[PDB]
């Protein structure tokens, strides 16, 4: 009752029927049904390899249509660095990654503090260098038994003359002698002409320093555009008679999931109809025809037989059967063809109507209830025709009515 | 208005609560043309105090009112004329476009009580004559109310007296040709298709327009939402309000100018059937086509359907006059 | 040696599902009622037929014949080593995809000796610096021993290539839909297209379209079928 | 508490919002006079036929049988007084055609 | 619609199709009131055989 003095914006209520507000059931359960049919991304043939590549000289790899998860090194890898930027190491297994690249190389045991942005260093000005506006992870871990040799190992080389400084994401292999001095190299090695690139030594019993390491840097896009390197939730399998949250491989809403006989063709996956909207979807785990129903809509207006005279009101729920919604959000339950009257009774005689309600029937105020009933149309009387009979009247009277026309309404201006 | 214009978002209705109030003006004026088409069949029908009934035993002279009163076995208890006018109108995504919350009402008077009203009129009509709609019922015989009108033109009572058969036959043959009329020829419901078919092709552009991005990234409000800054998007989300909140006025505007010729044809019936049927009439080519005699009504889906009776002349000659 | 096609060449463009709806879209066909070009490959002189034509938007290639002598077409910009090519052969064996920088010669074309059994190779000198390969599973088909038809559509934007194919068994007055079959992205440059064919131990049909921007109408079926389709610029 | 090149932006929704909200009332307001002189041509059909005169047609000027008319002025409209005549106490008999 | 609002340049005929079906449906108006006119000369005279 309060509403509808908030409503109309007053402390008086007539006689009438008012339709106040709304009427909506909010979905509980979120679910991802994650789209994860494919196979693993190649875990084993980016981290442990044969053979890494050098600093001056690293490698490039595209992994795309498969599914995050990194579980299994678990059992096997034992890392030495794991620093994220941009992204939080615990929410990686309920995001997205697009156009995701690795690289690959071999750098010293010292030397790996400078994988970073912002840093400088003999790597970070002539061999690799990181953008300010980084997105990802760098792991670096140990390789000493497998990359030490007795003799020293003389494969692995690096850059040490160089004209100026690189840039991020900018890959020199051109090999030239460097002129350190006024006077030309024309070519030839000689004073103040050295070789740019060096060779690294390592030994079997170096210092904890002196070892070799290998690192993999990963970057990566976050929600900006569509992504084929994804992460499960898998908490698929849902309820089929309930209004929940559902997220397939393109498309998010809310509604009620139920299986249709219709067929899918292979080369189709939604489902449309004359107008644009979204009534069916394919299972992509199962491979099964599901459906889309509303459950959150309707209207609710309050019913009052004039607002000093009583306190009690009845509420009417528009198009609802009486089983959703609950008798008070009973034992007075009434079901028409316009909703579902609650709050009053079913009676039997039959009256004029007082106020209209839908489908032939009425309410009105009636100590005092509130009554449902439906309306007559009038008395009855039949007419006693014969062939051979007439009727004339022997008297008369006068009467007087009246009659109320509207003729004109009131003239205004604006500036 | 919020359920069509900002979906099942939050974001979306602190921006719209900066426009002012312009749900409550666009809900007050749909609001009034469902009263006022309730109250249009009050006023075409609802013009009789009592019901009446007809007497067991037919006995009207020759006429044979057989085919336009009700008979028990078709459900309504309708008659076999309103009967097949129903299969010809034809009431034709209702079932699921209900997504962005559009809803339709019932109608008051359910389709049995206007069964009601039309078979009373008809049946009061008959034995009574003109006097039920003036006062109280006062019976007479059929034959000589058929004289009482046959005097109201100029021709005598000797002969309506002399040629009864005849005009009987006359008026059973003339009814019974409609009912081929009709059941053959499925378009003489003619104007009574396009106030549905106008009503619903305009439903349908509503609808489609809900997918027509006006100047953003895209037409769904979650890819502007996903992928963009926070502070970014409230300056694109403020682009699709006014494109969405323009075609919500323009639909307004033209059901209230429809909803107005509605009116004036429904104040044309309530005199029709208040002077063609309760009475004889003297305006030339009102109530038909002729010299007026009778009329009777019929119901029909979203409209009303009457047969007038008239008078014609024929087999003319030559002859001589002069003044005195 | 000129014939237009009446109303034949349409591939399904979307990925939905609809019943009895006669929704129209707006895409790349080749117009009704357009003539296209006639080749012949026959021995009585004998006749052999491999040009060089242009690749503007797209071809709609279809191939007649009792045996099958046409195995691939040769892709890229100028075809040398200078510029990559995708390179689609059957050899017989297995479905051979590969893009590389080839070195084609003037006519590479494969052959048989007798029974049949292939005897030559003849396509490229030196493909290197290449990353993709893929090999279609091994098989088996047999050798000599019009009835069928096979038609099929090439596309190439945002760096991707889309075949839509059907088989069905000069041309006749059917009419057909087309599905996609394959999808591999390449992000290359392609201006021009070759064909080549083998040759039964001796020395010395088909036909070649385009499309245009033009609207069609599209009437579909209960089963997402799409039966009938009328253009909207042929007659008033 | 802006400057002139900044705050010519922040007034150019103003002016356009309350210029949406004027034609509105307008156009609502030229619906409405189109319903009221289609009663004020019925009144003055009604005091042409029911007041100068006597009429025939049922159902125009009250109910039962036209005698007279009488009108009176109200603020914004009119209001008529009709007398007629009812008939009552009936009776049975009987009848016969020549 | 096409020709009033912006001439004939194709920079406009572009960015006029993201609008919706706003000019088709203004161009149905000024055509069932444009038969109504020819209906209405048609009552009044014609009332004869
Ligand atoms: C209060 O309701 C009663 C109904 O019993 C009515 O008679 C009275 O007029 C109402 N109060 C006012 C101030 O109208
Ligand atoms: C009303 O009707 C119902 C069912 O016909 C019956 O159960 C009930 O007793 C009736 N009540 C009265 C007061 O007649
Ligand atoms: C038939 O082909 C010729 C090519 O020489 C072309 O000019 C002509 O337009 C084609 N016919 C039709 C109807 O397009």
């Amino acid at each position: 009752l309060s509403e509808t003095k908030c409503t109309l914006k007053s402390f008086t209520v007539e006689k009438g029927i008012y339709q106040t507000s709304n009427f909506r059931v909010q979905p509980t359960e979120s679910i991802v049904r994650f789209p994860n049919i494919t196979n693993l991304c190649p875990f084993g043939e980016v981290f442990n390899a044969t053979r890494f590549a050098s600093v001056y000289a690293w490698n490039r790899k595209r992994i795309s249509n498969c599914v995050a998860d990194y579980s299994v090194l678990y059992n096997s890898a034992s890392f030495s660095t794991f620093k994220c930027y941009g992204v939080s190491p615990t929410k990686l297994n309920d995001l997205c990654f697009t156009n995701v690249y690795a690289d690959s190389f071999v750098i010293r045991g010292d030397e790996v503090r400078q994988i970073a942005p912002g840093q400088t260093g003999k790597i970070a000005d002539y061999n690799y260098k990181l953008p300010d506006d980084f997105t990802g992870c760098v792991i670096a871990w140990n390789s000493n038994n497998l990359d030490s040799k007795v003799g020293g190992n003389y494969n692995y080389l690096y850059r040490l003359f160089r004209k100026s400084n690189l840039k991020p994401f900018e890959r020199d292999i051109s090999t030239e002698i460097y002129q350190a001095g006024s006077t030309p190299c024309n070519g030839v090695e000689g004073f103040n002409c050295y070789f740019p690139l060096q060779s690294y030594g390592f030994q079997p019993t170096n210092g904890v320093g002196y070892q070799p390491y290998r690192v993999v840097v990963l970057s990566f896009e976050l929600l900006h555009a569509p992504a084929t390197v994804c992460g499960p939730k898998k908490s698929t399998n849902l309820v089929k008679n309930k209004c929940v949250n559902f997220n397939f491989n393109g498309l998010t809403g809310t509604g009620v999931l139920t299986e249709s006989n219709k067929k899918f063709l292979p080369f189709q996956q939604f489902g449309r109809d004359i107008a644009d909207t979204t009534d069916a979807v394919r299972d992509p785990q199962t491979l099964e025809i599901l459906d889309i129903t509303p459950c959150s809509f309707g209207g609710v207006s309050v019913i009052t037989p004039g607002t000093n005279t009583s306190n009690q009101v009845a509420v009417l729920y528009q198009d609802v059967n009486c089983t959703e919604v609950p008798v008070a959000i009973g034992s007075n339950v009434f079901q028409t063809r316009a909703g579902c009257l609650i709050g009053a009774e079913h009676v039997n005689n039959s009256y004029e109507c007082d106020i209209p309600i839908g489908a032939g029937i009425c309410a009105s105020y009636q100590s005092q209830s509130i009554i449902a009933y439906t309306m007559s149309l009038g008395a009855e009387n039949s007419v006693a025709y014969s062939n051979n009979s007439i009727a004339i009247p022997t008297n008369f009277t006068i009467s007087v009515t009246t009659e109320i026309l509207p003729v004109s309404m009131t003239k205004t201006s604006v500036d | 208005c919020t359920m069509y214009i900002c979906g099942d978002s939050t974001e979306c209705s602190n921006l719209l609560l900066q426009y002012g109030s312009f749900c409550t003006q666009l809900n007050r004026a749909l609001t009034g043309i469902a009263v006022e088409q309730d109250k249009n069949t009050q006023e075409v029908f609802a013009q009789v105090k009592q019901i009446y009934k007809t007497p067991p035993i037919k006995d009207f002279g020759g006429f044979n009112f057989s085919q336009i009163l009700p008979d028990p076995s078709k459900p309504s208890k309708r008659s076999f004329i309103e009967d097949l006018l129903f299969n010809k109108v034809t009431l034709a995504l209702i079932c699921a476009q209900k997504f962005n919350g559009l809803t339709v009402l019932p109608p008051l008077l359910t389709d049995e009580m206007i069964a009601q009203y039309t078979s009373a009129l008809l049946a009061g009509t008959i034995t009574s004559g003109w006097t039920f709609g003036a006062g109280a019922a006062l019976q007479i015989p059929f034959a000589m109310q058929m004289a009482y009108r046959f005097n109201g033109i100029g021709v005598t009572q000797n002969v309506l007296y002399e040629n009864q058969k005849l005009i009987a036959n006359q008026f059973n043959s003339a009814i019974g040709k409609i009912q081929d009329s009709l059941s053959s020829t499925a378009s003489a419901l003619g104007k009574l298709q396009d106030v549905v078919n106008q009503n619903a092709q305009a439903l349908n552009t509503l609808v489609k327009q809900l997918s027509s991005n006006f100047g953003a990234i895209s037409s769904v409000l979650n890819d502007i939402l996903s992928r963009l800054d926070p502070p970014e998007a409230e300056v694109q989300i403020d682009r699709l309000i006014t494109g969405r909140l323009q075609s919500l006025q323009t639909y307004v505007t033209q059901q209230l100018i429809r909803a107005a010729e509605i009116r004036a044809s429904a104040n044309l019936a309530a005199t029709k059937m208040s002077e063609c049927v309760l009475g004889q009439s003297k305006r030339v080519d009102f109530c038909g086509k002729g010299y007026h005699l009778m009329s009777f009504p019929q119901s029909a889906p979203h409209g009303v359907v009457f047969l007038h009776v008239t008078y014609v002349p024929a087999q003319e000659k030559n002859f001589t006059t002069a003044p005195a | 040696a000129y014939t237009n096609s009446f109303t034949r060449g349409v591939y399904y463009p979307d990925k939905v599902f609809r019943s009895s709806v006669l929704h129209s879209t707006q895409d790349l066909f080749l117009p009704f009622f357009s003539n296209v070009t006639w080749f012949h490959a026959i021995h009585v002189t004998k006749r052999f037929d491999n040009p060089v034509l242009p690749f503007n938007d797209g071809v709609y290639f279809a191939s007649t014949e009792k045996s099958n002598i046409i195995r691939g077409w040769i892709f890229g910009t100028t075809l040398d080593s200078k510029t990559q090519s995708l390179l689609i052969v059957n050899n017989a064996t297995n479905v051979v995809i590969k893009v590389c920088e080839f070195q084609f010669c003037n006519d590479p074309f494969l052959g048989v000796y007798y029974s049949w059994m292939e005897s030559e190779f003849r396509v490229y000198s030196s493909a290197n610096n290449c990353t993709f390969e893929y090999v279609s599973q091994p098989f088996l088909m047999d050798l000599e021993g019009f009835k069928n038809l096979r038609e099929f559509v090439f596309k190439n934007i945002d760096g991707y290539f889309k075949i839509y194919s059907k088989h069905t068994p000069d041309l006749p007055q059917g009419f057909s839909a087309l599905e996609p079959l394959v999808d591999l992205p390449i992000g290359i440059n392609i201006t021009r297209f070759q064909t080549l064919l083998a040759l039964h131990r001796s020395y010395l049909a088909y036909y070649v379209g385009y499309l245009q921007p033009r609207t069609f109408l599209l009437k579909y079926n209960e089963n997402g079928t799409i039966t009938d389709a009328v253009d909207c610029a042929l007659d008033p």
